[PDB]
């Protein structure tokens, strides 16, 4: 709820403004903006045949493609970084993810430490 | 229809032939964008035969959603990613065709059998950029990629 | 009802037609310029 | 029609409708800057004219020379710019060729090239295209004067035609003279400038062709943004008005096919 | 009086302001417009025009070229190709430029390379003397 | 969904049930059973029923989704019989709400079709506009009282001359438009100002005062949503005094047109206000007179009375 | 329809009156690209009245053709041919309307007869371009093109 809630929002923008898609330029930074962050979360939904993903890594990729630390990323290797993203969490940062799935929810700890994770791994691909 | 509505579900692979791409003269008809199979996995056919023909069918679906601009603003309006995209697509629906050795009655040309290796190769090529230079009518009704590159060639040299 | 993508081509009314043409102009035109250049380029070359 | 074919037509103008309202937005977004832009343009290029304006040249009427000069873009959908100024062109070409002399054009934009290569064809002299795509500048117009002064044209006259911006609902087609130094020289108005040799005085004709074309490239540059937001919000406004009574045609087409395959039915049933 | 209209193509200074004097450069020689000069012609040399208001203020704005016209209605038109103001420029990029052209100038390519790199020189040189 | 319809019925049933003394009956023809669960516990908690104190304003009929269409068909009736008693038998006016109106003459569709009746038009049963008159023709206000009928309807298609609305806009006497466009931003109810219409919008029926001053808001807000356009375009900066005037009288009555339920407490915390008509026209008077181009838009937002809006604004700088 | 639909093979001559022409105000409204006839041979009825009725329907057919662009991209988007082209099926369209005897009390113009050859003559000349410069309501309700030219010099004061 708390990560799809702005999500949800943010797709509901890019999707009155996707026509410009193709023009891009001739536009103000607004709808840019947008239509840079549409692009961003479409192509976090992409999913392969027969591998559901659990409760907490959705929320983790959702998590730093939404909030933002996705924007400067060329929109073709954003799946590559989710496909590598996902596998660093699952093995280094198994607790944080235990900690999210027991508690149902992102405290501000767990928050911080999400953040923290995604600046590091983002920073170093 | 109910009767193909129907048939569609007893069937492994459907290759639905077109009217609107056989008007274009694109022989065999075949739809790209509604040919369907079940083996067409990267686990039963590999992950570069996927890839590429997955490729294909985003860039031919790109051009569609294209054409509709094009309609209205003319070609030359058009981006530098985007004719690049066109161009590329029709390049990649003309390589589609084929010659058939049952249709020589029509056509005049030599039927021609295409083993995978060359249509993945061709097809990978034609997409990654190597063959922006040829004329997209070097492709009509060719085999595996080398002879369109010949077939530019004598066009050239007969131009 | 919706819209598709593509379906000025489908439609084939005078605006179908219309892109159609014009495509075919615009990669006329391109296709002399290659084939001007590919002879070009093919004469470079004995050298 | 069949349902099939409303449906399609119906498919194919929605897309036509979403087109020309993304192209009116685009539009507008170009026109903001392009009038924004316009503002020290006007002054800038007022200020050129300022001089033949309060001193009067007249020129010596009895030349065989003259020149006339065209601006609009490369691209259409503009409504009738580039229409009313080859129009323009081809009427004041006409009216000087009554007397023999021997006009040249020069094109500024592929459009005016095109709409005057039939008749008007052979007066060409040059032409430039890639007007347009990108707001103009004065390195575009520093670019028309240096080819239009090495080409060896010795023009004794010169007149160009462009689509002053009055607002965003109209534009005028005006036009606006250019002399040469020769005609400057003999001109006794200049007779009350002082330190005026054929030197600044022809330095300053050049920067003065210059400073018309940049005039000249902003106000037209401007009109034909207007021009096409306006052309492509009709476009747009007429495209809904057409899917208006597609649409009801389609509903109506829907429910005769429910019933007739209804009426198909039950026909049969009672006939069994 | 004087009806000042300084205005670079970007950008535009004054508008039919109203100043006392300005000190503008020139090909023949930079020279001073007061509310009644004579009326004249002149083509600018990189320079700093000098804008001084009916009161004793000053402004000084760095112009590359362009024409200055004096009416018979006294009003000054001093159209700039580049006008900026001084706030804007850096000596040692100008400097390092200047010193490059006057290594280049050794190198006759020819005498139309001549005349540029001598007003790529001359430019830089006010820009410095302006700056220095 | 999602815009506010059930919180809208259960204002409906509570002010009339307040200001009127007179009940409701909700008749849920081809009524999921999830909502209908969902409905029942929503009222409950909200106090239009009371499972303790014998004083609940609504008697729910439920005609469930999977019941033969028999049994759909006939719900409708039920409700009709139980508020047609509140209306002869005790004299007063009853709020009757019907959601769906659509699965009503779809129920009787089916029916027709297996009696076997030869089907009309569309699909739809031959006895279609009698069968939509034997209901819709008692709800109406005989001379002990009177049953005031609300009818969420459903169009087939998006055709609103399919046969079904069709038939059934013969009878409606208004028509309120819940939009989303309005729920995003905020306002509540959904309620559209523009598409919401109705039949005693008329000097004769209402009055010359409050017909004028309804034409003033729809006037200015048609104008505000045309100017919405060229602000959207040319920017703000282009636009006449009177043009941004007339803006900021649009933007304040469009805020002064949401206000809090009382069964909605929960969701805005507000108290809820009830606005008897004459205050309501007043407010309004006084806003398009000008009277309060001096308050900030805030002012406006969730308010009763404009009494109150002004209250609002003075506590809003102290 | 059936109805019609059958019976249009009964008939030599059809003559297919149509609302959307009606509802531009000509009249009589037939529709000039459904009406046909048996006779419509250069043997029956000369080489020039055949010529001339082709190429009033050449015409027609391409200002139809034309229709679906000008509907939404204007006039301003088509060749100068193409405006010449509707420009004179315009016009053609207005002369084919004429003022009948027993509509005046519709319409209180005076019902014209206009001779096979005054329309042969009238019909060519619009086609041949002879009248380019004057307006299409300048053909509006007439018989023969003399009154064209007169209606249109009216128009010009
Ligand atoms: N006046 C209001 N104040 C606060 N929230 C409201 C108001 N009207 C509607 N909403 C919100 O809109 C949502 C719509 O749900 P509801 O109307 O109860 O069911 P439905 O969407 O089926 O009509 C509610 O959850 C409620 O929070």
């Amino acid at each position: 709820k708390q990560v799809a809630g702005t999500m949800k929002l943010e797709l509901a923008q890019y999707r009155e403004v996707a026509a410009f898609a193709q023009f891009g330029s001739d536009l103000d930074a607004a709808t840019q903006q947008l239509l840079s962050r549409g692009v961003r979360l479409t192509e976090l939904l992409k999913q392969g045949q027969y591998s559901p993903m659990a409760i907490e890594e959705q929320v983790a990729v959702i998590y730093a493609g939404v909030r933002g630390y996705l924007d400067k990323l060329e929109p073709s290797k954003i799946t590559k970084f989710e496909n590598a993203f996902l596998s660093h969490v699952i093995s280094q940062h198994q607790a944080l993810l235990g900690k999210i799935r027991t508690d149902g929810k992102i405290s501000e700890e767990s928050d911080a430490k999400l953040k923290e994770i995604v600046t590091n791994f983002l920073a170093g691909f | 229809d109910p009767a193909p509505a129907t048939t569609f579900a007893h069937l492994d692979a459907t290759t639905v032939l077109s009217r609107a791409i056989a008007e274009l003269g694109i022989y065999p008809a075949v739809d790209p964008l509604d040919s369907t199979s079940r083996i067409m996995d990267p686990n039963i056919v590999g992950s570069e035969h996927y890839d590429v023909a997955r490729g294909v069918q985003k860039i031919l679906q790109d051009y569609k959603s294209l054409q509709d601009i094009i309609a209205i603003l003319g070609m030359d309006e058009l981006s530098e990613e985007d004719k690049l995209t066109v161009s590329r697509a029709r390049k990649i629906q003309r390589f589609l065709s084929q010659p058939f050795q049952v249709a020589e009655v029509f056509t005049g040309h030599l039927g021609k059998l295409v083993p995978l290796k060359e249509t993945i190769k061709g097809f990978q090529q034609i997409l990654a950029g190597e063959y922006d230079h040829l004329p997209e009518q070097a492709f009509y009704m060719v085999g595996p990629i080398e002879e369109a590159v010949a077939k530019a060639d004598k066009l050239a040299e007969e131009h | 009802v919706r819209s598709s993508a593509g379906a000025v081509r489908d439609a084939g009314g005078a605006f179908g037609k219309r892109e159609q043409a014009e495509e075919e102009r615009y990669f006329r035109a391109r296709a002399k310029e290659q084939l001007a250049a590919l002879k070009k380029h093919h004469e470079n070359e004995i050298s | 029609a069949t349902l099939k074919d409303i449906t399609r037509r119906l498919k194919s103008i929605k897309n036509i409708q979403k087109i020309t309202k993304s192209m009116k937005m685009v539009a507008a977004a170009k026109y903001a800057r392009a009038e924004r832009e316009l503002k020290p343009a006007r002054v800038y290029g007022v200020g050129s004219l300022a001089l033949y304006e309060k001193a009067d040249i007249k020129t010596p009427e009895d030349k065989k020379k003259h020149l006339i000069i065209g601006v609009s873009s490369d691209r259409g959908l503009c409504g009738a710019i580039h229409s009313s100024v080859a129009k323009q062109m081809k009427s004041e070409a006409a009216n000087l060729a009554a007397a023999g002399k021997e006009v040249k054009i020069i094109g500024v934009g592929d459009k005016i090239r095109s709409i005057l290569h039939r008749t008007h064809s052979d007066q060409f002299l040059v032409t430039f295209k890639e007007v347009g795509r990108r707001p103009p500048t004065f390195g575009d117009a520093s670019v028309i004067a240096l080819e239009l002064l090495n080409s060896g044209y010795e023009f004794d006259e010169g007149s160009i035609i462009f689509n002053r911006f009055r607002s965003v609902i109209s534009y005028k087609t005006e036009e606006k003279p250019i002399f040469s130094l020769d005609t400057i020289s003999s001109a006794e108005s200049m007779s009350i400038y002082d330190d005026i040799d054929a030197d600044v005085l022809r330095n300053y004709q050049e920067y003065s062709l210059a400073n018309i074309i940049y005039y000249s490239l902003k106000e037209s540059t401007t009109s034909e943004q207007s021009a096409r937001m306006t052309a492509m919000d009709n476009a747009s406004k007429n495209a809904s008005e057409m899917i208006d009574k597609l649409t009801l045609t389609f509903n109506r087409t829907r429910q005769a096919v429910i019933t007739k395959e209804l009426i198909e039915i039950i026909s049969g049933a009672a006939a069994l | 009086q004087m009806s000042f209209t300084f205005a670079s193509p970007t950008q535009v200074f004054f508008n039919s302001a109203n100043v006392r004097q300005v000190d503008v450069p020139t090909q023949t020689g930079a020279f001073g417009i007061l509310a009644a000069h004579v009326p004249t012609l002149q083509v600018l040399r990189p320079g700093l025009v000098v804008v001084h208001a009916e009161d004793g203020t000053t402004s000084k704005y760095f112009v590359s070229s362009g024409s200055v016209t004096v009416n018979a209605d006294s009003s000054v038109q001093l159209l700039a190709e580049e006008a900026v103001t001084l706030d804007m420029l850096d000596l040692g990029a100008a400097k390092a430029n200047l010193e490059k052209a006057q290594s280049e100038l050794l190198g006759a390519a020819d005498e139309a390379t001549r005349a540029e790199i001598q007003i790529r020189i001359e430019a830089n040189e006010a820009l410095v003397k302006a700056l220095e | 969904a999602g815009v506010g319809k059930t919180v809208l019925i259960m204002e409906l049933i509570n002010n009339v049930a307040k200001a009127h003394g007179g009940y409701s009956v909700f008749a849920g023809v081809g009524e999921r059973t999830r909502e209908g669960n969902d409905l029942y516990h929503e009222m409950i908690e909200s106090g239009v029923i009371n499972l303790k104190d014998a004083t609940s304003k609504v008697a729910l009929v439920y005609g469930q989704m999977n019941e033969p269409p028999g049994a759909r068909a006939r719900v409708a009736l039920t409700g009709l019989t139980v508020a047609e008693y509140f209306r002869d038998q005790e004299g007063q006016d009853v709020l009757l709400f019907i959601d769906n109106i659509f699965r009503f003459t779809q129920a009787g569709s089916e029916v027709s079709a297996l009696l076997g009746r030869i089907p009309s038009a569309v699909g739809y049963q031959p006895t279609l506009a009698t069968d939509m008159g034997t209901m819709q023709e008692r709800i109406t206000t005989t001379k002990k009282g009177s049953i005031t009928s609300v009818q969420a309807i459903y169009v087939p298609a998006d055709d609103l001359t399919d046969p079904a609305p069709a038939t059934t806009f013969a009878h409606l006497d208004a028509t309120t438009v819940l939009s989303r466009a309005i729920a995003e931003l905020g306002i509540y109810p959904a309620v559209d100002p523009l598409d919401s219409t109705s039949r005693i919008m008329d000097p004769n029926i209402v009055g010359s005062e409050h017909y004028d001053v309804a034409r003033g808001v729809q006037k200015i807000l048609q104008d505000y949503k045309s100017l919405q356009d060229i602000i959207a375009i040319l920017g703000m900066d282009e636009l006449s005094e009177e043009d941004k005037l007339t803006v900021s009288r649009a933007r304040k009555i469009q805020r002064f047109l949401s206000q809090p339920f009382q069964v909605a407490e929960v969701f805005t915390g507000h108290l809820g206000k009830l606005v008897p008509l004459k205050e309501t026209i007043k407010g309004f008077q006084q806003i398009l007179a000008g009277e309060y181009d001096h308050l900030p838009e805030q002012a406006f937002y969730m308010v009763g009375p404009i009494e109150e809006a002004v209250a609002k604004a003075d506590k809003l700088a102290e």
